[PDB]
């Protein structure tokens, strides 16, 4: 993939206000409540029977925190993608058995979330780098298959 | 389907967007075509640039029509089913594409009224528009 | 929708399946986890080696339902509402997996009756199998 | 992406065997008549108004062939897809702006007409040696973007 100037600054700029924790946990609480079918694979986190389940749980939260720190990897590292996920990648396609359309689905989250943060600074460039950033990780995770 | 629930969520940020309708359409808009840029190739013929007055009108009418099924949110397919012929038969849109509209719908909904896109508003919100998705969509399946 | 040449369709091949209704449960189910592994992750309990007593009577169970909804081919979503709460609530099935067994099934008709598969019968079948999974997905839209 | 031994055998035997021809225009047929959004992008090719008429356009048949002609090029090369089908790639993406979702909806229907002309012959074990024929194609014109 082949990342412009404009869009790397793009990206660099507004990663460096991001509050992970904030974030994370809303990127993650949103997929569990908004597609309900990914709580199984999060099951083991304890009581997600109800949204208020879901947005009070601590591993939820937890979590959420550790995945946005994940899209730091990338953001760290926007020429080599294709390696920062690639040990990621055997957990999600192997071990826990995750079907990639999934991962859409949390970019595009991710993307619903990051607007609500940054308001007006999260502009039309601005979001097109950021659709591409989530795109890119997301093929990153899937290759193990294809 | 849509249950009781999700109806008010959608009645109570439609009811809260109302006013802004033109300037959220025509964001939504704009978004969507500088991020997904094959979305414009159904748009030959309009002014493209940013601020253009087709875009405008053109944004007013996509909202409006949502607007609209939400007051008849009870029978969508009724309400919409004239704009299906055009989406589906006429202009052949491939679906993907209202998954698109429908995802920069909700981001102009996050940027100006982030408190109100609750996680369980949101959720309700996506419901209403695969619905729409869908209906437009129709006369294929 | 479901078109009356649709419902036709869809009749006129489920009369050619049939009584191997069973057989052809179990081919599609074991197509569904050789073509597509981690669909096994949902049968952890079952006997998955090729023949096995409990996927036979599985599959049974399947097209039984798929031919029950064909009965009322009208009002599937109620024929069905049953199941949904299952897949959906219970199960948590992922949709996607919805579109593998579909496919599967249509593979094991055309491999079975691939004169009735016309193009036109094939678009119905899809359809329908889509409704299905719309509602057995229903807790979720 | 790594193929088993029995993987090549099973494609290259049953592929052998295959009227380029026949299913080339049986799979373009279904595509067009099973997702008709599809039809769009083939308007230079006149008379599309009915399944009949799809089904009998000398230019969809025309069509069919070239494209399963192309599988063909697949099949003689698995170990080395992502370069042959770079050019095929730009085509796609750049010149017509095709949703690579359609890409995995062509794949599935070519398995139906596989499965129809080959009946018992195509074993389940055949089967998914095409699924991840198919799938393995569609990231290859799916490369260019991301
Ligand atoms: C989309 C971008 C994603 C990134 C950047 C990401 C990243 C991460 C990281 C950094 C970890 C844990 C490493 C560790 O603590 O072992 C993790 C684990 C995990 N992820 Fe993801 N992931 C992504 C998408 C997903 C998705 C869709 C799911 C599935 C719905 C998911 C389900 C899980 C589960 C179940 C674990 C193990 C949780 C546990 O530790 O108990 N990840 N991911
Ligand atoms: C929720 C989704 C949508 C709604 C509610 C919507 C609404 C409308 C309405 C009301 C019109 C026509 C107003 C009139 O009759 O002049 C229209 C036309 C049109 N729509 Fe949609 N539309 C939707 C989705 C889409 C998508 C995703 C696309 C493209 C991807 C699209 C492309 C078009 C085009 C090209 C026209 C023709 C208008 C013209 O030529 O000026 N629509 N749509
Ligand atoms: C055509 C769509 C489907 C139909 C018509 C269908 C039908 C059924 C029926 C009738 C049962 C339960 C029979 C009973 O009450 O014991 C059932 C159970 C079950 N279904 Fe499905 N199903 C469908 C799709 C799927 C898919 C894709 C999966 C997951 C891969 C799935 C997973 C299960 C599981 C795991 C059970 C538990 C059965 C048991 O443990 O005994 N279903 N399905
Ligand atoms: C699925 C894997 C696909 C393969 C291997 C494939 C292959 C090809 C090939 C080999 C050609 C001719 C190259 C040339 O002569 O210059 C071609 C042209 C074309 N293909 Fe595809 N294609 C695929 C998917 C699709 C899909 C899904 C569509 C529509 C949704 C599409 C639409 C077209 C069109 C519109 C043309 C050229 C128009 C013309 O030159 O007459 N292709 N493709």
């Amino acid at each position: 993939v082949h990342w412009s100037a404009e869009e790397k600054q793009l990206i660099t700029g507004l990663w460096g206000k991001v509050n992970v924790a904030d974030c994370g946990a809303e990127a993650l609480a949103r997929l569990l409540i908004v597609y309900p079918w990914t709580q199984r694979f999060f099951a083991s986190f304890g009581n997600l029977s109800s949204p208020t389940a879901i947005l009070g749980n601590p591993m939820v939260r937890a979590h959420g925190k550790k995945v946005l720190t994940s899209f730091g990897d990338a953001v760290k590292n926007l020429d080599n993608i294709k390696n920062t996920f690639s040990q990621l990648s055997e957990l999600h396609c192997d071990k826990l058995h995750v079907d990639p359309e999934n991962f859409r689905l949390l970019g595009d989250i991710l993307i619903i979330v990051l607007a609500a943060h940054f308001s007006k600074d999260f502009t039309p460039e601005c979001q097109a780098a950021w659709q591409k950033l989530v795109r890119v990780v997301a093929h990153a995770l899937a290759r193990k298959y294809h | 389907v849509l249950s009781a629930a999700d109806k008010n969520n959608v009645k109570g940020i439609f009811t809260k967007i109302a006013g802004h309708a033109e300037e959220y359409g025509a964001e939504t808009l704009e978004r969507m075509f500088i991020t997904y840029p094959p979305t414009k190739t159904y748009f030959p013929h309009f002014d493209l640039s940013h601020g253009s007055a087709q875009i405008k009108g053109h944004g007013k009418k996509v909202v409006a029509a949502l607007i609209e099924a939400a007051n008849h949110i009870d029978d969508i397919a009724g309400t919409l089913s004239k704009l299906s012929d055009l989406h589906a038969h006429k202009l052949r849109v491939d679906p993907v594409n209202f998954k698109l509209l429908g995802q920069c719908f909700l981001v102009v909904v996050a940027i100006h009224h982030p408190a109100a896109l609750t996680p369980e508003v949101h959720a309700s919100l996506d419901k209403f528009l695969c619905a729409v998705g869908t209906v437009l969509t129709a006369k294929y399946r």
